[PDB]
RNA sequence: GUAGUUUGUACAGUUUGAGGGUCUAUGAUACCACCAGGAGAUAACUGUACAGGCCAC
């Protein structure tokens, strides 16, 4: 890609608008002290669909310099993955949990328990609390 | 613990239940599904059990099950409007007994046409159209009565043929195929379908058992009316079609009569027979009915059964309509129990030894056959339990206009075409015009234009395989010398009066370098080997050449057509065969020479079969597939049916050679049929299968002297599918153009 | 009674299809807002449960 290389972390990042800044550590593949802020878009984020990034995360990007200021020109996660989004697509039915699905889920089965009240007498969307 | 006992609940949602003891072959299985009737093994293997799709189906089968299980019951007014609509449907256009008179009419007019051409034969009105249990668009059920001194075939042809001549019954069809051979035909002046059979006697006496029952309840002539247009209106009735004859459907609402509580229609056999006794019912023959009022009967003493209800109790028809579809629909067990009439009580599939996967119903009088065996795919019938369940969900809601009832196509058809299984290949998952193994249907890739250069690439294909197996005649004079050795060496040592001649892989144009001198034994002053000692000549003649140092491998077999002798000659280490007057096999042999003489072409052709074949994994009988003589004769016959004939009949007394044998593939995939015709010689008319009644063989290849055995009946359907495939691929390999390496041709195919 | 060459439907795994609130852009300091109780939608291959089809013993 271009020269003007950079990583760092992520500073803040909308969701809804898609758009960003992040505290880059490294310029061009040249570390920093103290890390600088560097705009980020969605557009940049090289990945497919609604692209997003989590504040907080680490990323890897090409950047350059505009009127505005620093704008990052691409931007992908470490090692080149794809990036998370602010978390604030399915739970597996059989364990209520994103790290496995149902085909893949080889655990016993589980009784029908709320996710709120931790109760397996009612399901979560007729939870009294909720 | 309890978190597995609220798990299974989801299961439990969809007919999944845990079974307490292992079955007899799905003993590691734990769980069952009652819709799918397969065995599962454990919980996630039931989730993965809930994610199959036949499961998927099932639910939505039982869905509609109970969705329309619980309409609420018919109200008087309701009772009314379906009474209207049932007679409208039988007085409008359904049969009544005007439009029975219509039909009487119609069959002593075709009776009339018959006997102008065959007054030997009788037309007798039988089956759904006379029975008063008909429909509006009918098919006449008609038996010719014949004297015995006639070919069944012969006598239905010229029948077929007659209608064809005739102008007022169109429409003439030749389905000869299906469990009673039937013409159909079409009669314009009441503009509805009949049909014609013959021997159904049977059918005949339960057509006058049903009759008798008309004349005594009067809700008959309405009810199988009303149920026959529901099943014309789901094409169900076509049996052709995997369906249900409506003989059987006529059948099946007089069981429904009989069993709908309080009963309508008395039975045949019951208390009144004293000494009676249900197992053995099948002896209790029965005979014609006296008096239209009572069933004879006889055992090999003898009395009649009543007909009747001595009150003919009135309800209304609207209420029989509608419970004969609750009956036939969520009431009696379709599948588990044959529809048995000759006694009120259950009869069970092996009760008359008869599978247990679809509906079974007996014909009264032929107590051993089930006549409803044309339900074979499972996919079918489930399909006619929605049509059922469609007719019982629009027939018991009620209506708005006022409530009005009618036989629309679409509540019933749901706009959905019928489940048609496959009338050719009786396999589901594909139709009549989607069956693979239809041979006429092979049309759906037309070739690519034939550059001459692929012409001459097939023909180098196709010469190969005859010159590399050409035999020399080098080896010609070795084997007249081995001849006339053999022949000085039987005379000096058995008997003087031995000549030999040769014949067979010596002789029959289809040995070749390295095969056998087949040698004929003839004696001086015998013409024949019945006037010989035949197992003594074979037996002496073995210990002679076991003790001649000059030939080896010598044995005696005694299946051919005369006892014969193959021995192997030690200095040219050629193999052969000594017969003794076969009887027949060497006239066979002698005409398949002599065809191979006509014309070259016929042993390049076989040449070229027989490799082929063997390249196709088909190459001869001792690899299962057809013989090469079987190759040989259906060669022959792809040389008759080319028309003009390449070569002639025997009996009855300038195309290219690639394109004669990709000629041979092409009629052998679609310009023939196997499953419809005869491939033979003896006649010139395209011979079909049901004039030699191997319709139950796969493929009609008869010899057309060896008329003991078809050759294709030792040949199976799954060959057949197997010798088709390589007949397509001979379409495609071979009939497309390509351009491979020198040598390589054959090879590439 | 049993083998032989074979169709569907399902079968367990693997490989591809929606990634299963998918979808939806608004380029310089902020979004993630507001649940269903549901065990995941095809194509190919392997192995296969079951009936249908066949030829021989
Ligand atoms: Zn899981
Ligand atoms: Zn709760
Ligand atoms: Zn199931
Ligand atoms: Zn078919």
């Amino acid at each position: 890609p271009q020269l003007l290389h950079g990583a760092g972390i992520c500073k803040w990042f909308n969701v809804r608008m898609g758009f960003g800044f992040l505290s880059m550590t490294a310029r061009a593949g040249v570390a920093l002290d103290p890390p600088v802020d560097v705009f980020v878009h969605q557009s940049k984020l090289h990945m497919e669909g609604f692209r997003s990034l989590k504040e907080g995360e680490a990323v890897e990007f090409t950047f350059k310099k505009s009127a505005k200021g620093l704008e990052s020109i691409r931007v992908t996660g470490p090692g080149g993955v794809f990036c998370i989004g602010s978390e604030r697509g399915d739970r597996c039915y059989n364990c209520g949990g994103l790290d496995h699905h149902a085909k893949e889920c080889k655990l016993p089965p589980q009784p029908k328990k709320c996710h709120f009240c931790q109760s397996i007498s009612h399901m979560v969307a007729s939870c009294p609390l909720k | 613990r309890l978190g597995l006992k609220q798990a299974e609940e989801r299961l439990e949602r969809d007919h999944i239940f845990r079974l307490e003891k292992r079955s007899p072959e799905y003993t590691n299985c734990r769980y069952l599904c009652k819709l799918c009737l397969i065995h599962i093994e454990n919980i996630q293997g039931a989730h993965k059990h809930i994610k199959e799709k036949r499961h998927k189906k099932n639910i939505l089968e039982k869905q509609e099950e109970s969705e329309l299980r619980s309409l609420p019951p018919p109200s008087p007014a309701h009772l009314a409007a379906l009474s209207v609509a049932v007679i409208e449907l039988a007085k409008e256009h359904g049969i009544t007994d005007d439009d029975l008179r219509v039909r009487q009419e119609i069959v002593e007019e075709m009776s009339k046409v018959i006997t102008t051409f065959l007054p030997e034969c009788s037309l007798r009105l039988y089956g759904s159209s006379l029975t008063r249990f008909a429909l509006k668009s009918s098919d006449v059920n008609i038996d010719i009565k014949f004297p015995p001194k006639m070919n069944h075939p012969d006598l239905l042809i010229k029948v077929l043929g007659i209608l064809k001549k005739n102008v007022l019954y169109v429409d003439v069809e030749s389905d000869f195929h299906a469990k009673v051979p039937v013409v159909v035909c079409r009669d314009r002046k009441s503009g509805l379908l009949c049909r014609v059979s013959a021997g159904n006697d049977m059918a005949c006496l339960t057509t006058d058992l049903l009759t008798a029952l008309g004349k005594i309840e009067p809700v008959f002539i309405p009810l199988v009316l009303a149920f026959r247009y529901w099943a014309k209106l789901c094409y169900i009735d076509s049996q052709t079609d995997g369906g249900i004859p409506s003989y059987c459907f006529a059948l099946m609402v007089m069981f429904f009569l009989q069993q709908r509580k309080p009963p309508l229609l008395p039975c045949l056999l019951g208390s009144w027979i004293e000494g009676f006794d249900p197992k053995r019912m099948d002896d209790f023959q029965l005979k014609g009915i006296v008096e239209e009022k009572f069933v004879k009967w006889e055992c090999n003493k003898h009395g009649k059964s009543p007909l009747a209800l001595e009150t003919p109790n009135r309800v209304s028809l609207g209420q029989l309509w509608l419970e004969l579809l609750k009956f036939y629909t969520l009431d009696f067990a379709l599948e588990e129990y044959v529809i048995c009439v000759r006694i009120q009580d259950i009869l069970t599939r092996e009760n008359k030894n008869w599978p247990k996967r679809r509906i079974a119903i007996e014909d009264p009088f032929s107590v051993k056959r089930n006549v409803a065996r044309s339900l074979n795919s499972q996919l079918v019938y489930e399909y006619v339990v929605e049509r059922f369940r469609a007719a019982y969900r629009y027939f018991a809601c009620p209506q708005t206009k006022e409530l009005y009832y009618v036989f629309d196509k679409f509540i019933l058809t749901s706009g959905k075409p019928p489940t048609i299984v496959c009338s050719i290949c009786k396999k589901d998952g594909h139709s009549k015009n989607d069956c693979p193994e239809d041979f006429r249907k092979i049309d759906l890739k037309p070739l690519p234009p034939m550059t001459n250069r692929f012409r001459e690439i097939l023909d180098l294909v196709c010469k190969r395989c005859f010159d590399e197996l050409s035999p020399p005649c080098s080896e010609q004079h070795n084997r007249e010398q081995i001849l006339i050795g053999l022949e000085k060496f039987i005379q000096k040592e058995y008997d003087e009066k031995a000549r030999l001649c040769l014949f067979g892989s010596s002789k029959n144009g289809f040995g070749f370098r390295d095969s056998d001198l087949d040698i004929c034994m003839t004696l001086e002053g015998h013409e024949n080997a019945e006037k010989l000692n035949c197992k003594e000549i074979i037996e002496n003649l073995a210990k002679i050449l076991k003790r001649h140092p000059g030939l080896r491998n010598i044995l005696p077999i005694t299946t051919a057509k005369v006892p014969i002798v193959k021995f192997e000659h030690r200095r040219s280490g050629l193999e052969g065969d000594i017969s003794l007057y076969n009887t027949l096999a060497q006239h066979n042999t002698r005409m398949l020479a002599t065809y191979a003489a006509i014309d070259p072409r016929v042993q390049y052709l076989g040449y070229t079969m027989k490799v082929f074949a063997k390249r196709c994994d088909i190459g001869d009988a001792s690899r299962g597939s057809l013989s090469s003589y079987a190759y040989i004769l259906m060669v022959l016959y792809f040389l008759q049916q080319r028309k003009p004939p390449v070569i002639p009949v025997l009996q009855e007394i300038t195309e290219s050679l690639g394109e004669l044998w990709l000629g041979l593939l092409r009629f052998y995939t679609e310009e023939f049929d196997f499953k419809e015709y005869v491939i033979s010689i003896r006649q010139k008319k395209l011979l079909t299968t049901f004039e030699k009644q191997w319709t139950s063989k796969c493929i009609a290849i008869e010899d057309p002297f060896d008329l003991n055995h078809n050759l294709g009946a030792g040949v199976s359907r799954k060959m057949t599918n197997f010798i088709m495939k390589a007949f397509i691929n001979g379409r495609k390999l071979f009939g497309t153009p390509f351009y491979p390496l020198i040598g390589r041709e054959a090879e590439y195919f």
